[PDB]
């Protein structure tokens, strides 16, 4: 998830070479670098996907290959594009037992291909939350984003009169404080890469109980209106 | 380098009094960085650990960014009681409500459930418990999940 | 269960060295002898150990499947221990290749009415070397498994997919009609210990400085051959100044290159030399 160039430039070669179960190896591997990441925010996501695209058409493929990229395609556009892979923890510094568990578990399916469903354990979500507080109920507030609208966007979906008679006659890349910031609705994916730019509004009814640190947690936030009633995103325990 | 943890205390206890918050935080998250990345040790780790702890505790108002860092690398269940404490002596449920969801975010399972048990022993405000449980949080990313969802079926048909 | 690709048969050390001392030993004919061992599971297939059929006056096909000398074997084996099933056959391809002919599927179809896991080693002694004797068992298809398209093989496992099916077993047939397997020797601690001795020398010759006239005529003749090596190297640096790439990159491919006949001879005579030394002065010091 760190998106590094360095480790997409040494696996450049991985995933051309002869040898079939390392390109499966290497397209799964770059798909763990690049997850959550768009055409805008590296030139290399796009041409990456087109050679997904070809591995997985192109029926002069060994198996591996094909396994490999159908996996990777899974992995790169992973549940509603809207989850990423983080072994690092949030601002602290924590391995994350269950991220680390579900990848060693990943990093197994050489002797049982049902185990690649474990690395669903170390899939957590890119959110900046907001709650009241009081009663831990998600409310509506726009925050303020000091970047560019045209980085931090989902990718584009799949896609496959004798004057006139004499006028014929000669017819013969760093997105750093870009200001003018756009409002983002809470409960909206947040890049790890963005969340450092998200800011709140100084004036609003809501503000936020401590100083926002860019991470990707829940941010609690603190009623300076506690009278009036606003629009509240009902969670799915709610409705029972 | 000298593993004299006392004259860290000395130094810190003469230099951080006459001090205001913010450079008391950025001092001491240095010195965590430090801490965290060189120290090699483990049981001064834990010392270091322990006596920064200590420090922003006894500190007037307290960045509880960096306890909750602290109470995550050591992974002591009653020094993030002691935090507790103080924390429902000060009687601040926004500060509580965010430590709480933090610590969920990020810490050790035996440690969070010995917390939980600990905290309802004690009798806390039951909306930390329940935020503590881990239930809130993990529903709160199921709805944004269900609700933001954004695939590409013709990829995968 | 429709078995899976991930299946190994496990060949012993003495199930290998017999299997090739019999292939060897009846070039060209395709000598074949039955398989001891045991089932240990879907995906294993250990192999103890085998013992030789006879060949009978067929010449070049595997159709001696004499049943008293098998029954007599297996019983009088289990005197000696022993007590294993009839897991597969063996029958060595001299020259051709690892796969099965028509003869082959009809005896492994015979093998199969009995057990249904047998496996049909096929050892190759001719075109085997010393570090990549080929070996490769194979197991019949189902039958009517093709209208289902699904040749018993659930991939499971990375494990089986590794191993590349040859280009010339194709041609006979190989995912068409006995899906193929992989082969693991498996070692024993005591037995590569101990195999080790084939290269270790006899205690009493190490200390053996050879005749004292031999060393020194060997000495004259390769500082003769340097003498003579020197000359070359001299009018090959004198003729190496007009000569141009496109040569030189084939210049030396029919007539000796005078420079690496002169380090051989030096590499050679210097090693000769310095064992001779040693020897002498540790015999001269610790014998005496
Ligand atoms: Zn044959």
């Amino acid at each position: 998830g760190k998106g590094l160039q360095s480790a997409i430039d040494v696996l450049d070669p991985l995933t051309k070479d002869p040898v079939d179960f390392v390109r499966q190896a290497a397209m799964i591997a770059l798909s763990m670098i690049l997850i959550q990441q768009t055409e805008k925010l590296n030139p290399q996501v796009a041409d990456i996907n087109k050679n997904f695209l070809s591995v997985i058409t192109n029926k002069h493929q060994e198996g591996l290959a094909k396994f490999g990229a159908c996996v990777a395609q899974g992995i790169m556009n992973a549940g509603g594009r809207n989850v990423t892979i983080q072994l690092e923890n949030a601002d602290t510094g924590t391995l994350d037992t269950k991220s680390v568990v579900g990848l060693v578990m990943f990093s197994q399916f050489w002797y049982w291909f049902p185990l690649a469903h474990f690395l669903s354990l170390s899939f957590t979500p890119t959110t900046v939350i907001g709650i009241r507080g009081s009663d831990q109920a998600i409310p509506k507030f726009q925050m303020n984003c000091y970047a560019k609208e045209d980085a931090f966007s989902y990718p584009r979906m799949y896609e496959e009169t004798t004057a006139r008679a004499k006028a014929r006659a000669k017819k013969t890349y760093k997105n750093k404080y870009s200001s003018k910031p756009y409002k983002v609705d809470n409960m909206t994916r947040i890049l790890p890469q963005q969340s450092r730019y998200i800011s709140f509004i100084k004036d609003d009814r809501f503000v936020p109980v401590r100083k926002f640190k860019g991470n990707n947690g829940v941010v609690v936030l603190r009623d300076r209106e506690p009278k009036e009633p606003v629009a509240l995103i009902e969670t799915v325990r709610q409705m029972k | 380098e000298g593993y004299r943890l006392d004259i860290i205390e000395s130094a810190l206890k003469s230099k951080l009094d006459q001090d205001s918050t913010s450079e008391n935080v950025k001092i001491i998250n240095y010195l965590l960085t430090l801490a965290i990345t060189t120290v090699t040790n483990s049981k001064f780790r834990s010392s270091i650990l322990r006596k920064s702890f200590d420090f922003l505790m006894n500190m007037p108002n307290c960045d509880y960014l960096t306890l909750n860092k602290v109470v995550v690398n050591l992974n002591d269940a009653g020094l993030a009681l002691q935090l507790f404490k103080k924390l429902k002596e000060e009687n601040d449920e926004g500060l509580s409500a965010q430590i709480a969801f933090d610590l969920v975010s990020s810490a050790s399972q035996q440690l969070l459930e010995i917390l939980v048990t600990e905290l309802t022993a004690q009798g806390y405000d039951p909306a930390l418990l329940n935020i503590l449980s881990g239930l809130p949080t993990c529903d709160y990313y199921n709805t944004f999940l269900l609700n933001n969802k954004n695939i590409d079926i013709g990829l995968l048909n | 269960g429709r078995d899976d690709t991930k299946e190994t048969v496990y060949i012993s050390s003495i199930a290998l060295l017999k299997m090739l001392k019999h292939g060897r030993a009846g070039v060209p004919m395709e000598v074949m002898g039955l398989m001891l061992g045991e089932f240990v599971d879907d995906y294993t297939v250990n192999v103890v150990d085998v013992f030789a059929m006879p060949q009978s006056g067929t010449g070049v096909s595997v159709e001696a499947v004499d049943d008293v000398f098998q029954a007599k074997m297996m019983d009088m084996l289990k005197q000696t221990g022993r007590d294993q099933m009839v897991v597969g056959w063996y029958h060595s391809h001299p020259g051709f290749g690892c796969w099965l002919s028509s003869v082959d599927v009809n005896t492994q179809k015979s093998f199969e009415q009995l057990n249904s896991r047998a496996v049909a080693v096929v050892v190759d002694p001719i075109q085997s070397v010393k570090g990549k004797v080929v070996i490769d068992a194979f197991r019949l298809i189902d039958t009517g498994a093709l209208i289902n398209n699904l040749e018993p093989r659930q991939t499971t496992s990375n494990t089986g997919l590794l191993n590349k099916a040859n280009i010339q077993a194709l041609i006979h047939g190989l995912n068409r009609h006995y899906y193929s397997l992989n082969i693991d020797y498996h070692k024993t601690a005591k037995e590569t210990k101990m195999l080790m001795n084939l290269h270790k020398e006899q205690w009493q010759s190490g200390l053996k400085m050879y005749d004292y006239e031999e060393k020194e005529e060997s000495n004259l003749a390769a500082t003769k051959s340097m003498v003579k090596i020197a000359e070359q190297y001299s009018k090959r640096i004198e003729e190496e100044k007009e000569l141009t790439e496109e040569e030189l990159k084939t210049r030396y491919v029919g007539r000796q290159d005078p420079k690496k006949h002169l380090s051989e001879t030096a590499d050679e005579t210097l090693e000769n030399n310095i064992v001779s030394v040693l020897t002498a002065g540790v015999n001269s010091v610790a014998i005496k």
